[PDB]
């Protein structure tokens, strides 16, 4: 238990920030991603990657959807930089940008089993560099053709489980992250 | 302590696969769910007022589209009243003609036809599929890709795949802006290997249509449909946007099909509590309703979802059978990895291979899977000899053939040399003699010299930006020592003028002969009737490497 | 035309003309190389598509025939306009009046009567299913 | 210079397999040879005077035996005049009852039924086989052997195999004189795993009959027949010697079948110019003519011969279909290695697995193939999980089930302890507690302590030389604290007194319930009829290891 | 008997007696340990095999029934003699006279008339096909 | 050509010889076994294994059959010690003894692909040891379950070809080995 709501997420008051938008069960009913990496460690590394680039990290929980693109869209609407990172409980991640169509993105990570804590840190880094209007080399991932069929069914179960915590019409909550 | 028998079994590749127990409430069940609607239809003055228990007041866009366009209302009430077991019996009965069944199955509601095929075991389903397949001749479709988007290698692999027997071939990109090069390389290479092979380059919908309009593809396939309105909407389409896109392709003389497959909706979490097979039936009827001639299904990229649950591979055969029974061409998947086990993936393939479908695989990998840019197929190039051995073992025409190494070397070399002349004539970044040699003898991109990707991408993008069309490729071939390949390329373009290969199951064989369900009608009527592997084609399939001649 | 008339390339090649009134025999390497035929000559006609639609009907495939009839209308619609209408039909892209305006333009500018009715139908049902602009 | 594509393919296991081109003149062709005789028959007052183009004056012993005993002469002329394509259509037509077909197919001559099935592709043959299989319920037969003839391991492996679902299990010996120990261990182990499992110990004919006479087996199967007179003669038998042996087994209350299989005759070099399938049809009719209830075929040990040539694996399915169509129980091979390729051997297995036969394999190896004393099966113990997965994938009952490790450990342990008591009560060389533990957790004989072979052989030979019968095994069990296994062993001996399990396809299920083609009649009539995987049995087949329970999350 | 009478164990277990007139209930663990019953008691009878032959006929399996009829006769033939007759029927092992003497012995000493006829038939055809001693 | 007939085979008179009976095409139409081992190196190892035990090795060529059991049976009737060795062209081999049933044997080697030149020599030793009334241990052979299916079809072809050279009613002919 490392995430506390501190009120409805507000529009960013500064251009030098990235919003990390997490799904409704992240750190709550689910605490690890598809291959057992803890949500606390994932969030720690994404934040650290953002802060390494001298950019502030803000974390919000989205309730209107469990879809990683729509979660990230909720974040990019409020991000002072227009840049957001969406993360589902099973670990799928996207770097999004205000003004892009919802299914478009800056970078998509659509094979959650392949993400390491190193990957999550670099995702934070690249988002912060997008917020500084830079063009970072996209984050690389290690290929594994057996990952998709091996984890697809389990991913769908985890996604269904998280979707049960969607609340229609509920605004995103800003989160405080425990030390 | 531990049983060493069970430690031995724990090591087996199959135990690395993903398996889940059924979750009926959420639609995590392949077929035969107590939540699926009971079949029904009510019609008043030619309008459907109820579809599978749902009143028209509650129709979603999919119900509206299927009820208005996807069901033959002339016999819908008649077939609804028939016993579903009797109808399943008719499907696998050798003496009930396909032409007698099609007016009944195309009048079934989605729940009705699911109920019918759900009475069948896989032997009965295969007995029916060999009859309900639209094209009398079975065929095969290959992936031709590599992780570098190397165009010389794509051309050479496409020529070998065409030489081995694929009648459709498909490429896509590792790097999006390479696409015009991949498409041209696939088309040129395919025509070198066998004039008439149809090619596609699967991309974002707008870019793919543009390459078609420019003459660098022959068909399109990966236009998706989905079985619940939320999933359809979350893909940013409706049945009407997809139907409009389908007619747009035909208006340019390009063959096309949709893509679907079991498990897509529960994978997204919006199965509306229904089985994968019932929702896939809705996808099949959307395809029918749009007037699209065929469908790539059999779970496709969602295969890890039905395969995880009981009767999932049987459901995959069932959704292929529904497609063919609804008088659609079926490009029956077998194109995506789902298991670590050679035993398991063979059993999955044989469901379509043994009876034959319009394309037994919609993407057999004609390259080793490490080069497969659809993230790996159920079969790849290293399986070619096993595939041929099983054809010979069972006397089954799986659409491919054994080939001589010296013929493959020569055809791969010709394709690479033809593409070299295309690139020179069009002022594209050169293909060197060393690259032609490497592509001639390559197994995959590990064997290819690295190209200057920056240059390739700049000139590939300019093909789009400058609207450089397929006649420029014909000209480059004809002026560069390849008037023969030039003529074959021109002949593929002329096929778009006639509309002949827009029809159900169409391929182009022999000397520019279109072969579709219209003129290659499946006339199966039991043993010694319908398509039979025999004559010269059987001699071709018999002639595998390693067969010792007793006269030596 | 009937199934016995298929394939057109075998049974009736002379029936196949292009949008610019070329014939199949005009498309030779010699004519390509001299630019006597060009890419703008190489377009299937509505006449060919309506013939194929008749063949599809005779083959028992009425819905495939309707697709080809829509396609026959769309031969007259420019490439960029094809993509605009496709995009306009995606959920939440268009208002109802924008879709009705596309249909009136299809009908009056291109005589694309069937496609026009198809778009008006989408507009009507997008109202009921909340798939118009502002509904998301 | 070499294509690297072809260098990659040259490394594939399938290219280690043996392939040959057809040699029609010598019979090296699986089926559809132009040398096979055209079907014909003439009958005079119930006597055949002509058979498939041969007048009776020219009959060999096989012709005579088949003509006198192996054809339903009442309808032979009627079925001969029927069109073979129509008959092949009837075979796979779901709406032509097995009970309407059997009087016609049993009336066909060998050449006639071969012509009929040769019109069929493998899909049609499987469609027919699910109808023509004699027993409604499909089943499975296992090999239980090891390279050491370790009896403790045999008992444990046999118990695990019965627990997994084999209804027949088969042992043989690496060392001939071990045979009585192998047989007893297989019988005791099988009864511990599931009472009713039938056991055989395949040996030279006289020794095997003697062990049956002593009560240490339940049935016999490896009594061969052959399809040409020279090959039959060179096996040192005739149809009459084999038919006498068959009745001799039944006179002792023992179920039995013959063994045959495509390719045996051309392998010996005396095919008389005929296809493998035609000669195998002669073998099938010899079995019918003898009054033998069933047959092990599908090439069996000769599988390297039909598999080397075109349509050989189709011909193997065809010979199984002919067997079932002649109203014989079919134990349909899948019991001998023929390929280095997992893809290829899976295709070969599915021909029988998908429709179901009386025994889908006549010797699935219930041990790793290194312990298989038939030189390796088409499937072995390390395939168990793949087999169960495919059952679940396709909703096909292949006769086996997933099982819990703790149940197998307990069932193997009990079998080893039960055999230990038998050896101690009969005064045989002891089975130590250490051996009981090793057998409990073993994968194969690499895990077993080595025994005193000289000593075991000595007491094994005394079992036959002193005619120590199965009642002594019963005694030792009841006296050594295994009253339940003793009772089960007695019940299987009592089954030999009723004759019930002598019938076509008989197995023993549940609580001593004989299940044969007589009371488990296959009544297939298309979709939703006949044997269907459903109910508790489907729940059993669903329950594979590794299936994630969604209730584990949240 | 008919298929309705099968299995004998379930439908008519009292119809089953052994060669020493024991019943199925006589075979208990107690009697095996008491040696009230022994291996010589546990032998299927010709009566049981002829019942099963009738059931095989009623199930449409005439040749199976005939095998059971032969078996019923061979119940009376000692184990060693069974093996002797089997070996004598192997090719080149016997003269025509020896097979005829086996048949007469079968018939006169065991009342095994069907087996005797079976052996005489072999003798006749072994002459025709040269499978008697001295023919190899 | 390394084998030469020298007339009809004589019968052994004293228990001082083991007869090597080969097939009608051994060293003639065929010169190698199922896996290429030459017939010269095969026949050399067997003779060397026999003469190593102090026994005289006599080579004959049977014509009445290509069956290894029947080829060997023809050899044990002419062997002075009653011990013979039958060898087909494809390399299958058996150690037979006069008086045994034709299909019975002392030692059988029914997987010719699994036979090395060390086995052909070792076969000659045990066959000589059986002639000396001794009880030698069974000759070992490597185990390979894939060998039977891999070579079954070819070995049937090789057997069919050698059977073509079978002359009915022709007595064995003794040979002279280089
Ligand atoms: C399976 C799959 C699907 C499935 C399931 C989607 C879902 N959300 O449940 C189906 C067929 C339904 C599908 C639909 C779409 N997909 Co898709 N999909 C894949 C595929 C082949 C594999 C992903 C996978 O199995 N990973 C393994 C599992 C264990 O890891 P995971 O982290 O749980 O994976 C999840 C995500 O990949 C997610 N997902 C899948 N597709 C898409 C697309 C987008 C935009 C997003 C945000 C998420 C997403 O679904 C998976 C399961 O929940 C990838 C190909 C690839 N190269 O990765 C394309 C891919 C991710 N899909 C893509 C596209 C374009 C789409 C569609 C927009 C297509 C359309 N026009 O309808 C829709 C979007 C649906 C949506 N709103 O999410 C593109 C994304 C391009 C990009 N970088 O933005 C990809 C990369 C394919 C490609 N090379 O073009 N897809
Ligand atoms: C396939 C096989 C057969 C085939 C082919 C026989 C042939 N002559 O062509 C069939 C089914 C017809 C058969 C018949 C018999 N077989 Co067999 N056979 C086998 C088996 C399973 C495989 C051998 C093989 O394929 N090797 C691979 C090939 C590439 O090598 P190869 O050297 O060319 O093999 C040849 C010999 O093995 C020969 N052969 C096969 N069986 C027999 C039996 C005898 C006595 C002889 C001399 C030769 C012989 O045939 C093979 C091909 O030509 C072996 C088991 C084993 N342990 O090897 C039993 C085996 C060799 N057979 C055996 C027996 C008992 C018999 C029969 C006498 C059975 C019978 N009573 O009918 C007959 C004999 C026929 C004859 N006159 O040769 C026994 C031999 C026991 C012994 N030590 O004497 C063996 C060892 C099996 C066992 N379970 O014990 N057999
Ligand atoms: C990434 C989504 C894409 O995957 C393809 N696809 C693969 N499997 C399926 C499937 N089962 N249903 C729908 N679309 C599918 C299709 O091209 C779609 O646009
Ligand atoms: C070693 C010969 C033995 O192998 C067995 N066998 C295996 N395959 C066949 C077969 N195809 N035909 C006859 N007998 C066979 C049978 O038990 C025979 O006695
Ligand atoms: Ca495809
Ligand atoms: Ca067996
Ligand atoms: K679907
Ligand atoms: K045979
Ligand atoms: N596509
Ligand atoms: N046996």
């Amino acid at each position: 238990g490392f995430l506390t709501e501190v009120g409805e997420a507000r529009q960013g008051t500064q251009q030098d920030e990235v919003i990390i938008a997490v799904g409704p069960a992240f750190g709550l009913a689910q605490t690890v991603n598809i291959v057992g990496i803890p949500h606390k460690s994932i969030l720690r590394e994404v934040i650290a990657g953002i802060e390494e680039e001298g950019i502030k990290a803000r974390v919000i929980r989205c309730f209107k959807s469990s879809d990683v693109a729509f979660v990230a869209v909720e974040g990019n609407r409020l991000s002072g930089s227009g840049i957001s990172i969406g993360i589902q409980s099973k670990g799928t991640t996207v770097i999004h940008q205000q003004g892009l169509p919802p299914l478009s993105n800056l970078e998509l990570f659509p094979q959650a089993p392949l993400l390491t804590l190193e990957t999550y840190r670099q995702i934070g880094k690249n988002a912060a560099r997008y917020a500084k209007r830079e063009s970072p080399q996209p984050v690389p991932t290690l290929n594994d053709q057996m990952a998709r069929p091996k984890y697809q069914a389990k991913s769908a179960i985890l996604h269904i489980k998280e979707t049960k915590y969607v609340v229609t019409g509920k605004n995103p909550q800003e989160l405080r992250v425990a030390l | 302590m531990r049983s060493k028998r069970f430690e031995a079994l724990a090591k087996r590749p199959v135990n690395q696969d993903g398996f889940v127990k059924e979750w009926i409430e959420e639609g995590f069940i392949a077929m035969e769910s107590p939540n699926d609607p009971k079949p029904s239809i009510k019609i008043v003055n030619g309008a459907v007022t109820e579809l599978d228990g749902k009143p028209v007041s509650d129709f979603d866009l999919i119900d509206h589209f299927i009820a208005r366009y996807g069901i033959n209302l002339n016999r819908a009430e008649e077939v609804m009243a028939m016993d579903s077991v009797k109808l399943a019996n008719m499907l696998c009965d050798p003496n009930v003609k396909r032409s007698e069944i099609v007016p009944l199955t195309t009048a079934m509601t989605p729940a009705k036809i699911v109920e019918v095929v759900s009475h069948m075991n896989v032997v009965e389903m295969m007995m029916a599929m060999q009859k309900m397949r639209a094209r009398r001749t079975p065929s095969q479709q290959a992936h031709v890709t590599n992780v570098k988007d190397n165009p010389v290698q794509i051309a050479a692999d496409a020529a070998e795949g065409a030489w081995r027997g694929f009648d459709e071939q498909e490429t896509t990109v590792a790097v999006a802006r390479y696409a015009p090069f991949n498409a041209i390389a696939l088309l040129v290479g395919s025509q070198v290997g066998r004039p008439g092979v149809l090619t596609q380059c699967s991309l974002e919908e707008a870019t793919e249509l543009k390459l078609g309009m420019l003459g660098h593809t022959c068909y399109a396939e990966t236009i998706s449909v989905y079985g619940t309105e939320p999933v359809f909407t979350d893909g940013d389409d409706t049945p009407w946007s997809k139907g409009f896109l389908a007619s747009s392709y035909a208006s340019r003389g390009l063959k096309m099909r949709f893509t679907s497959g079991s498990g897509s909706e529960v994978q997204m979490g919006y199965a509306e509590g229904k089985s994968m097979l019932y929702l896939e039936a809705r996808c099949i009827y959307i395809t029918k309703a749009a007037g699209v001639q065929g469908l790539q299904n059999g779970s496709v990229s969602c295969i890890g979802v039905p395969s995880a649950v009981p009767s999932g591979i049987r459901a995959v055969l069932a959704e292929n059978l529904i497609c063919s029974s609804l008088d659609l061409e079926c490009a029956s998947s077998n194109d995506q990895t789902f298991t670590h086990s050679d035993m398991r993936r063979t059993a999955r393939l044989l469901m379509q291979f043994l009876p034959g479908t319009d394309f037994i695989s919609s993407g057999y990998s004609a390259v080793p899977n490490y080069d497969n840019m659809f993230a790996g197929s159920n079969e790849d190039a290293e399986d070619f000899d096993d595939y041929n051995v099983i054809q010979r073992d069972l006397k089954v025409d799986g659409g491919l053939r054994p080939v001589r190494e010296e013929d493959v070397i020569a055809i791969r070399n010709k394709a690479a040399r033809a593409l070299q002349a295309v690139f020179a004539g069009m002022g594209l970044p050169p293909i060197t003699d060393e690259e032609v040699e490497a592509a001639t003898y390559a197994h995959g991109s590990k064997d290819m010299p690295e190209r200057n990707i920056v240059e390739d991408i700049k000139f590939a993008q300019e093909i789009i930006n400058k609207n450089r069309n397929g006649l420029e490729v014909v000209k480059a071939l004809a002026q560069g020592g390849f008037t023969d390949v030039a003529q074959d390329m021109l002949n593929i373009q002329k096929a778009k003028l006639t509309g002949d290969y827009l029809h159900t199951s169409a391929i182009i064989v022999g000397d520019g002969q279109v072969l579709s369900a219209v003129n290659d009608v499946n006339d199966y009527a039991g043993p010694a009737t319908g398509y039979r592997l025999q004559g010269e084609r059987w001699e071709e399939i018999k002639n595998i490497p390693g067969a010792l001649d007793p006269n030596e | 035309a009937r199934v016995s008339d298929y394939p057109l390339a075998n049974k009736h090649p002379e029936w196949v003309k292009t949008a610019t009134n070329k014939t199949l025999d005009d498309f030779t390497l010699e004519n390509v190389l001299s630019n006597k035929v060009t890419a703008q000559d190489m377009r299937i006609t509505p006449e060919t598509l309506r013939l194929q639609a008749s063949i599809a009907k005779d083959a028992g495939r009425d819905r495939l025939a309707m697709n080809f009839e829509r396609a026959a209308e769309l031969t007259a619609v420019p490439d960029d306009r094809i993509l605009e209408i496709y995009n306009a039909l995606r959920p939440y892209r268009s208002t109802k009046e924008e879709l009705l305006a596309i249909a009136d333009d299809l009908e009056s500018r291109y005589q694309a009567k069937i496609c026009a009715a198809f778009v008006r139908e989408a507009a009507t049902l997008y109202v009921e299913r909340k798939k118009l602009k502002g509904d998301d």
